[PDB]
């Protein structure tokens, strides 16, 4: 665990995970989890890090 | 930047007697 998330593959993942979640079901929490965390690395100027 | 996971965690005339009680 000597990483820190990257913002493009985490965005991936939650773009997928909205899909996926149509056919097969998927946890919610994993969404809101991840979506929380997009948003703390977000500047007003610049949007998104 | 540093952080990691970690343990330490909580949550993750009347002469007569009656009725005493």
């Amino acid at each position: 665990g000597r990483n820190q998330g990257n913002t493009w593959l985490t965005a991936f993942v939650l773009k997928t995970f909205a899909q996926a979640r149509a056919y097969i079901f998927i946890d919610e929490a994993h969404i809101t989890q991840a979506l929380i965390w997009l948003s703390q690395r977000q500047k007003d100027n610049g949007c998104f890090r | 930047c540093p952080q990691l996971q970690q343990y330490e965690m909580h949550g993750p005339e009347t002469v007569r007697k009656y009725f005493p009680e």
